[PDB]
């Protein structure tokens, strides 16, 4: 399902790390805060756990984190007037790259596409693949930008699983 | 693919219940029975449990590996499990070797077919094989003197859900010569002139039994397979050292598995003697 797919395409750490923008970052694509401070990080993760980790966490704990995450992440999608009428028409294969998408790019970022969404919303996948494939997202990281968009033509897991 | 999944779990499955029933066969056929109890046999029981641990321990979770496309037991599952794919193969080959000696040694004494060994001294040889093995493959292994300092492999290491072996070319080459190619070349020679006695011999005068020469054959069988099993797969290491990535990761993948697959074939290669035969049949209760 979902948590499969961002499983494989983000990863998952069990220690504290630095993300590809430096910000601290733990289990799944978990964003504990934007700041060179560990002891910012330390902070926020504590916050959201239930006692201090150090930066060592669990794989269970990670899980419980990645399900905030992804509960913030459906609630936003879902709050927001331009992506909910696109996320509403999405079949769940497809709810799920688009869930993806918001869970890297975030809502704004995902929100930049206008045309793009507008496509998805009419049920035309090539064309739309086309325009997320001149985009900066799959610049930046063409491999998980031609999954995701793999998942969206073909609406299956086909792309994550042979 | 769910269906190509399902076909290889098949395949692997009957891959590693073929391994561990047949080593479990010979295992108990040698254990047993008083008749099979030998030096020989002694080398032959850490030989297929060198193979049986590669049955239970490390083919399941490489076959789980390849069809989830992902590690799901964890990083330290992870480096533990390589540990003991190292240590298996690396005590499977200086097995070999040492039974290659032995048969040499044994062949040229004065009283001939003979092997001056009594038991105390074989167990104590294996155990001292086990503990170099587990020597030149756990402490490397967790001492973490294999990993590799690029950004690619340490990623690797602190994914948990990532299992991949990435070794500095000082840790490819020098366990490579020392885990394989050394005992490999010794092995060879010290066989090719067992096979010459042997040859010296048999034209020579009554009377030295043909069953034994057979028996040479058999062993030369044995570590004729292993060699050419793990042979292809040790020689890209070094491959790999010289000019890496010359090889697709798929074809690593594919030999690795055939050095697997060795694993299986000693119980079937144990039947060319009689004796293994009877004794086969008689656990099956033929
Ligand atoms: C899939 C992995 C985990 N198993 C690798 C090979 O089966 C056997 O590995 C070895 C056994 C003995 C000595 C060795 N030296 C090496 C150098 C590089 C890679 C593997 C080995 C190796």
């Amino acid at each position: 399902n979902i948590f499969e797919m961002l499983r494989i395409d983000e990863g998952l750490r069990l220690k504290i790390y630095k993300d590809t923008e430096g910000y601290y970052t733990i289990g799944i694509g978990h964003l504990l805060t934007k700041s060179p401070s560990l002891n910012a990080a330390k902070s926020e993760l504590d916050k959201a756990i239930g006692r201090n980790t150090n930066g060592v966490i669990t794989k269970d704990e990670a899980e419980k984190l990645f399900n905030q995450d992804v509960d913030a992440a459906v609630r936003g999608i879902l709050r927001n007037a331009k992506l909910k009428p696109v996320y509403d028409s999405l079949d769940a294969v497809r709810r799920a790259a688009l869930i993806n998408m918001v869970f890297q790019m975030g809502e704004t970022g995902v929100a930049g596409f206008t045309n793009s969404l507008r496509m998805l919303q009419q049920k035309r996948w090539d064309e739309a693949a086309v325009n997320l494939a001149k985009s900066r997202w799959y610049n930046q990281t063409p491999n998980r930008a031609k999954r995701v968009i793999t998942t969206f033509r073909t609406g299956t897991w086909d792309a994550y699983a042979a | 693919d769910e269906v190509w999944v399902v076909g290889m779990g098949i395949v692997m499955s009957l891959i590693v219940l073929a391994i561990v029933f047949g080593n479990v066969l010979v295992i108990t056929a040698i254990a047993k029975f008083e008749r099979l109890q030998t030096v020989t046999n002694y080398f032959i029981t850490s030989l297929a449990c060198a193979d049986l641990v590669m049955g239970l321990a490390v083919v399941p979770f490489g076959a789980a590996h390849i069809l989830t496309k992902t590690w799901t037991f964890g990083n330290f599952w992870c480096e533990f499990w390589t540990s003991i794919d190292v240590l298996c193969v690396t005590a499977s080959i200086e097995t070999l070797c040492v039974i290659a000696v032995d048969r040499y040694f044994a062949i040229t004494s004065p009283f001939k077919y003979q092997s001056l060994l009594t038991k105390n001294k074989a167990r104590v040889i294996i155990l001292m094989v086990w503990i170099v093995s587990g020597l030149t493959s756990f402490l490397p292994i967790q001492m973490h003197w294999y990993r590799a300092t690029h950004q690619e492999a340490i990623n690797c290491y602190a994914e948990e859900t990532c299992c991949d072996f990435f070794t500095n070319q000082a840790y490819a080459i020098a366990s490579s010569i020392v885990s394989f190619y050394v005992p490999l070349v010794i092995m060879v020679f010290v066989y090719s002139r067992v096979f010459q006695e042997a040859k010296r011999q048999l034209q020579k005068i009554d009377k030295f039994c043909l069953k034994e020469h057979k028996a040479l054959k058999t062993l030369g069988i044995i570590m004729g397979t292993f060699t050419l099993c793990w042979l292809p797969f040790f020689i890209v290491n070094i491959v790999h050292v010289i000019q890496d990535n010359l090889i697709r990761k798929e074809v690593y993948i594919l030999l690795n598995w055939i050095g697997y697959v060795n694993s299986g074939f000693n119980p079937l290669i144990y039947c060319r003697s009689p004796d293994f035969r009877i004794a086969f049949q008689e656990l099956l209760c033929l």
